[PDB]
Formats: structure tokens, C-alpha cells, sequence
């Protein structure tokens, strides 16, 4: 009840995102909750219109990270997550594929390890390393690992400059 | 050994042209931010099988902390001045470098 | 460490949409957990280039809901969040998506306090835009209602998993 | 000669960290260049010591063209996706890259 | 008392047309989804000051299952026949509508 | 008179459930068309009951003449978009919606 919601609301609120990945590997036991929290994400029309992509190979992680800038250092492992076209209802179904990510990341703190979502990578060679086909579109790269150092929070602006009442300009 | 240099050469080579091409649509400030990530990366590479300094060592972590630790609230303009100038005075050593 | 991992695996992966709400109103005490919780997502460069509007009038929210076809039942408490495109990066743009994980944090606030919520964003982006007193540089992005519920939740059915995920390539 | 390589990749950081220091002064559009620079002198190390792929001789010339010599023109978005896609080929060959 | 009724008219009526204008871009299905959401709108107030039979508010709460419940697994041919026979059968009652 | 506005509501409920039911039949395009029929449907109700507003006069007569008139040769996107508006500025008159 109380502790139970206490305890989730730090879970959430702990969620910082990790650069730095250890050299342990994710295993599987450990990859499916996270999946399974992941693919229970409101979607535009129940209509799961969504790819994921678990790539976990040494190579296949060489070769993301290098296409991709947006990753830091090498991830035990690598989720692809793009937006299903042939299921589509600029789309308003893509901000949901972000949203599972989202859940992705707070899963990875459910289990102690962490991701870092990146948006910020070259759609065409990661595309094809992924093998997907044209309908789907590669949205968002999640390099997801065991943290190596320690977590801090970043600057935030005050509360009142990006949550306002009723209005806006209102405190 | 040299073989697997090579394959990472060619890695970070594809790497930074991803970054070349993706600064076409980045904001102003990452043309040095993209710099620095290649130069921690190249700094891992060359440590691993590159002449080894103690200073060299530091210049990697210092940049770790940049790159991999929290963003925001990082001024460019003098923290790439000592990063520059450590990093020369370690290769003004005539040992670490080569004539 | 495993009951507690248990434990946030269960309510995120327990949380369905509430189109039903209660007469139950939602107190400030309820909310200001759930916007602390929710603005804890991740930003573009940290730009936190977004906007959050709280409704809880009753004349905004029966205005709001009238001209956004995505409101099933009278919320007690709405959350406008928007793009503050003032801040974005590069000049569609990737922090909207940073903006909807913001909105996936305010739905998991919502569930774990009991509360409940859709990221409804089906609205007349004009007429929402002139009822909530936007600026031009803060584009609408979804009108999340969260209140009490009144309905059990009902899970929804599911693709198969084989067909949503794959194994480092496609169909594999 | 591997550790001739590591100094040649502690050339190479140096350049990368002048490089980013400098692109402060230096226009927006010279981080895409300063990129594609660093690209073909990574591509120069690995020539002698990475694996030898015809296409990666052909793309270090690509770049050597657009560099060195004439200014100008070089539109960057169709160059760089041209010349990182082609690069893109080269290292799924599974001799270019082993694991 | 009558007031009340024409205000929450006005702001039925916007909603009417909020999703005409919806419909534009909305998959193909909506356009029934969006008539049954407004019939148990209508129903909903229509209850609370028009006459009151027992099977109107069971209308009502089907609609409420299939709108507010979950989505999917929903046929339209049928559910929406008994619902539309259903409303018939109550409204040729000479009670519950007047001459 | 409350109970006769009640009246005229199911007649209009049991309006929006055939005209879901018939949608499947028409095309999409229809779909539309159903709802800004509704919608000055909903506003005949209130223009004897609910708040008495100029513009909604306006508003009523445009979508009578839509309606009503002649078919074809109307373009719905901008249409739908400039009654929707007029109408919100209508709702946001303290004395059309008080709350
Ligand atoms: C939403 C989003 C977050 C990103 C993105 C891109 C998008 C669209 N790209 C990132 C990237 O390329 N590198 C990186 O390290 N993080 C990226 N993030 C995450 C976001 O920047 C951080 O979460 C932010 O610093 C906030 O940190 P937090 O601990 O408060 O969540
Ligand atoms: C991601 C998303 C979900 C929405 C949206 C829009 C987006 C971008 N709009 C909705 C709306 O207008 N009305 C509404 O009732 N729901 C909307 N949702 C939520 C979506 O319908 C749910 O995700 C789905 O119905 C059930 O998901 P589940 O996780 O509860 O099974």
C-alpha cells in the first residue's frame, strides 16, 4: 500500500541515465523481465504497432556502437525500437514506441542495470545491420548494461518554469 | 595483434563519420563534444597497446568523466585548453613519442 | 533485492489505461508526487525542452474534454504536456519523443499512488491550444487524463511475442 | 610496430582534441569537415596495419579529395551519407571485421 | 434546471464536431466508434432530466463496457444491431416518447 | 419543458446509433458528413433551451446550409477547422459555459 507505492515512486525517481557499462554480460534470466516490461506499453490503437530488436552479439554491438554516436561505450547489450508503418494508424503511434522504451528504462532499474536511450544515429547502415525491413523505421537505439559508476542527477529547472496551473504563466 | 588494431581503426573510422554527417543536424555545440568522444576513444585504443604514461591514463579518465558522467553545466573553452596542453606536454616527453 | 525487483516489475507491467473515472477529486497531495516523479525523464541534451499544464477546474476540464474527442469520461485531473520547441535541438523532432516519456513516467506515477490515466492525444490541437493559453512555441502533444478509477482493470489483448521481438536481426 | 601505431594514435587524439578546442572559433560547417579530416588520417593508420579492403583504399582517396587540395563545394550531407555508407559495406565483410 | 441541460448541449455539440473534424485523419473504423461515444454521451445526460426506463440505462452501460473498457475484440455489425434494435424497442413504448 | 428536451435526446441518441450502424455501408468520407449533422442536430435542441448566442445563430445556419444545400464541392479540412474554432471562441464566453 503505502510502502509498496513509496518504494515504486523511488524506483522511479532514482532513474538516471548510464554511460558507463561494465564488462558483464546480461543474461537471459535477466533480459525478460525487462522485455516483458517493455512490451506492456499503451500503444495508438491496441494495435502494437511497434519493432523491437534485441541484438546482444559482440559484433552486431561493435558494429551498432560504432554507427551509432549517440552510444558511449560498448552495451552488453542493444535494443532497437522502431515504429511498424504497415500497422500505423510524424505519426502519433511513434511517441508510443518511445513510451515502451521508456518502460524499457525503468525495467533496467527494476533489475539494478541501466540504458540510455539515443535518438542520434545514421538510420540507413544501422537499419541494415538490423536487417529490417522498409516498413519499419529505427527510431531509438537503447544501449542497456550493468552500471560501473556511480549515478548523479542532472541539472533540472525549477518546477515552476516547466509545470505551471491551469494556465500557463500560473505558479 | 596488430590485425585487431586495425579492425578498431576501421570502427572508429565509421564512427567518426556517422559523427560527420550527423553534425549536419546537431546543435552548434557539438562539433567539440563529438571531438572529445573520438579523442577518449582513440585514447582507449592507443592505451591499449600505444606507449603507456601515467598523465596519459589521467587525460582518459578526466574525459570519461565528461563524456560517460552526467551533462550539463560544462564550460568548453578552458577545460579543452588543459586537456590540449596536458596532453602535449605528455607527448613533448621524448619518451612517449618518437622522433 | 529480489522482492523489490518483483515488486517494480509487478506495477509496471500492471498498468492499464482508465477511461472510467470516479467522483473521487485528485488533492494536491496525490499530484505533487506524481509531477516529481514525472518530470525524472529523460531530455534531449538535458534541454528539458517541455511544457506541463495541471487542470483540475471543473469549467477548464468539461471544456477541455469537449473539444478532445480522446476524453471518454469526465477526469478529474488533466496533464497537458507540450514541446517547447524554444529549446530544440537542431533548430519532427526527437525531444517530442522525450516529451511522451515524460507522459509514460506521469502514467506509472498515476498507477502506483492508484490513480489511473491514458496518453490521450487525439485533440484539436487549435481549439486545447487557445483554452490552455499556449504561446506559438508550445506545441500540444498529448492531454493525459488521470483521476481515480471507477472500472476494474480489464487487460487488453496482445500481439504475439515472437512477432513483436527478435534476436539481434529480424525474424530470428 | 604496434607501438609505432599507439604513437601515431597519441598524434591523432592530440589533433582530435585541437581540433575540437578550435571548432569553437571555427564555423558550424567545419565540424563536419574537421570530422571527415579525422576520418581519412584514421583510415591513413589503419592502411598499413588494418586489414587491406579495395574499398577502403577507393574511400581514403574519396576523402583525400575532398580535403586535401580544391575548397569548396563538397556538399556535406550527400558526400558524408555517400562515403559512410560505403564504409558501412566494408565492415560487414566478416575478413574486415572477425568478432 | 433546463439551463444546465442546454450548456452541456453546447459543449456536446463541440465535441460532435471536434470529431468530425477527427475523422479526417482517423483510421477508417472510428467513424462508428465516434457515434457510439456520442450516443452514451447523449444517453448519459438524457438520463439525468428525460424519462427513465430500465433498459435505457442498460444501453447506457453496454456502451460504457465497449467504450471505457478495453479495445479490441469488438465486431460492429451485430453489437451495434442489438443496440440499435434495443433503443427501438424502448422508444415505440407510447410512454417513454410522446406524440 | 425539461422533460421534452429530454424526450427529443433519445430521439437524437437513437440518431447517432443508426447512424454508426449505417457508417460500415458509407464510405469514410461520410463519416464526417454524419458527425456535422449531429452537430447542428445537437444545436436545433439548444437553440430553445440553452444559452441564446449570436454566433451560435451563425454557426447553426452554416452548418444548415452545408447540410441542407447542395451537395458536393466542400472542402471539409478547413470547413471543420474554422466552425470548430468559432464555436471554442462561443464556449469561452463566461456565459455560454459557466462551468
Ligand atoms: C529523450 C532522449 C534522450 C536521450 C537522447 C535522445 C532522446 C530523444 N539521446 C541521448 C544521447 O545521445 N546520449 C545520452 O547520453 N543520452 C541521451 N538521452 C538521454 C538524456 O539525454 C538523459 O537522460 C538526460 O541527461 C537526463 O538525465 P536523467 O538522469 O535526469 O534522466
Ligand atoms: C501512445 C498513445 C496512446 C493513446 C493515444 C495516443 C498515443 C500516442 N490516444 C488515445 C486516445 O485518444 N484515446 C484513448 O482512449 N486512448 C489513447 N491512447 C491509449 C491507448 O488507447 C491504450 O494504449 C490502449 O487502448 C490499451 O493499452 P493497454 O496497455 O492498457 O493494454
Amino acid at each position: 500500500p503505502s510502502q509498496r507505492s513509496s518504494h515504486a515512486l523511488q524506483t522511479l525517481t532514482t532513474r538516471r541515465a548510464v554511460r558507463a557499462f561494465a564488462d558483464r554480460p546480461v543474461d537471459d534470466s535477466l533480459l525478460d523481465p525487462m522485455l516483458d516490461a517493455m512490451l506492456a506499453a499503451p500503444s495508438a490503437s491496441n494495435k502494437q504497432a511497434w519493432a523491437f530488436v534485441a541484438v546482444r552479439e559482440r559484433r552486431a554491438l561493435r558494429l551498432l556502437r560504432a554507427f551509432s554516436p549517440g552510444i558511449i561505450e560498448l552495451p552488453p547489450l542493444v535494443v532497437a525500437a522502431c515504429f511498424d508503418r504497415s500497422r500505423a494508424v510524424w505519426d502519433e503511434g511513434m511517441l508510443c514506441v518511445a513510451m515502451a522504451v521508456e518502460n524499457l528504462l525503468l525495467a533496467a532499474h527494476c533489475l539494478g542495470l541501466g540504458g540510455c536511450p539515443s535518438g542520434s544515429f545514421r538510420r540507413g547502415p544501422v537499419r541494415r545491420l538490423l536487417g529490417l525491413p522498409d516498413h519499419l523505421e529505427p527510431l531509438l537505439l537503447v544501449p542497456i548494461g550493468h552500471p560501473a559508476r556511480p549515478l548523479a542527477p542532472a541539472p533540472r529547472r525549477d518546477r515552476n518554469e516547466v509545470v505551471s496551473h491551469e494556465r500557463w504563466g500560473t505558479g | 595483434e596488430v590485425r585487431q588494431v586495425g579492425e578498431e581503426l576501421l570502427l572508429l573510422a565509421a564512427y567518426l563519420l556517422s559523427s560527420g554527417r550527423g553534425l549536419l543536424d546537431e546543435p552548434r555545440q557539438y562539433g567539440t563534444f563529438r571531438c572529445l568522444d573520438a579523442a577518449r576513444r582513440v585514447l582507449a585504443l592507443a592505451a591499449g597497446t600505444g606507449p603507456h604514461h601515467p598523465e596519459l591514463d589521467a587525460l582518459r579518465g578526466r574525459m570519461d568523466d565528461v563524456m560517460c558522467g552526467p551533462m550539463g553545466d560544462h564550460e568548453l573553452d578552458t577545460l579543452l585548453d588543459q586537456m590540449c596542453e596536458r596532453l602535449a606536454t605528455v607527448l613533448e616527453d621524448p619518451d612517449v613519442i618518437s622522433d
